[PDB]
């Protein structure tokens, strides 16, 4: 019952149980019908929290693995755990990504929905990239670039420069440039122009998303200052 | 570490 | 796998904030039958405290929602509480049984006896937080008795400033306030453990002063809170 | 809410 599955999802969220939360919204999406946008947001929160817990564990242990340059035994132990954490992290990304390919992107009927799910697809391939090594990696990076790019094209054409979603896409796509493709200048100019373009049209801000747009603009500018360091 | 888009939310 | 390897795995898991992994490691260390070193003991305690801690904290949130929904919203909140509850009893039963089978019987010196008897008091207390029915009065008394024997062994064999003694008072006092609903016995217990330790700040050492003073601060804060 | 012994 999509409305039960959704009500439990918010219960899961208040209890800080994001894997339960993510399981509810997963099965909602699987009912094959277009997600509402309170629904869409519930799915995005769940999986961002579920995947983010693994990303953060990965980074801690990956770091231990590098600070233990043999120390072979400690380094072997760290490697093994890293790879165990990776495989949780890949299952999570593949889960999301198959939801995107199978239901959410095909059912997206409005432009804002397509930019949102294509960004999300850019995001989950980027999390796979953070963690890919070798043969896998170029393919994975290409897919992330391609989703962001498509999203970026639609959002430039359809949305106001201060729209939270267009701003967030520019934020994440610029992060992809800097962090995954090691191209800081491209990252800086993508973020600079998204910032400047939103300053040029502050009249387009609305009461109900004012807050998010404003926060993302600040995050754009903070990365820039970090990247120019 | 660069900052990406947070939850609204 | 061998003890020392499992310990290092527990420390990785801890560092990665993956406490279920951490508890699974230390459980299996315990299950080997050897008496736990006290680094190990501490690792077992941290993993399991963080594992039940999450449940305890989700239980409280969903319980709060349940009591305050007056539909079929309440049915859904009840079922979720109960699911959380059952995970949480599975966590306390597990520790409880590792305490009965390996840890309490292997405990050679007074210190470890107090430590584990305390932990047995705590995990019964977590069961008590969550118990309804005929279950309850027995869970409680189990807790009270683990604390009480722990308390006696500490008043006789540890200094007033031992962090493990001080910690028992702190939690024993919480049991009194929160479970037995005896605020007056709780304050008296905390206040005497605070005063006796404060009269001996000298005798603290370098391995223990941070822990002993921090617990002392918490005895006082609880005192302040319960006198309101 | 009362405070119990934290982790070391």
């Amino acid at each position: 019952d999509k409305n039960e599955l959704v009500q439990k999802a918010k219960l899961a969220e208040q209890a800080e149980r994001y894997d339960d939360m993510a399981a509810c919204m997963k099965s909602v999406t699987e009912q094959g019908a277009e997600l509402s946008n309170e629904e869409r947001n519930l799915l995005s929160v769940a999986y961002k929290n579920v995947v983010g817990a693994r990303r953060s564990s990965w980074r801690v242990v990956s770091s231990i693995e590098q600070k233990t340059e043999g120390a072979e035994k400690k380094q072997q132990m760290a490697r093994e755990y890293r790879e165990k954490i990776e495989t949780e992290l890949r299952d999570i990304c593949n889960d999301v990504l198959s939801l995107l390919e199978k239901f959410l992107i095909p059912n997206a009927s409005q432009a804002e929905s397509k930019v949102f799910y294509l960004k999300m697809k850019g995001d989950y391939y980027r999390y796979l990239a953070e963690v890919a090594a070798g043969d896998d990696k170029k393919g994975i990076v290409d897919q992330s670039q391609q989703a962001y790019q498509e999203a970026f094209e639609i959002s430039k054409k359809e949305m106001q420069p201060t729209h939270p979603i267009r701003l967030g896409l520019a934020l994440n796509f610029s992060v992809f440039y800097y962090e995954i493709l090691n191209s800081p200048e491209k990252a800086c100019s993508l973020a600079k122009t998204a910032f400047d373009e939103a300053i040029a049209e502050l009249d387009t801000l609305s009461e109900e998303s004012y807050k998010d747009s404003t926060l993302i603009m600040q995050l754009l500018r903070d990365n820039l200052t970090l990247w120019t360091s | 570490r660069s900052t990406s888009t947070p939850n609204v939310h």
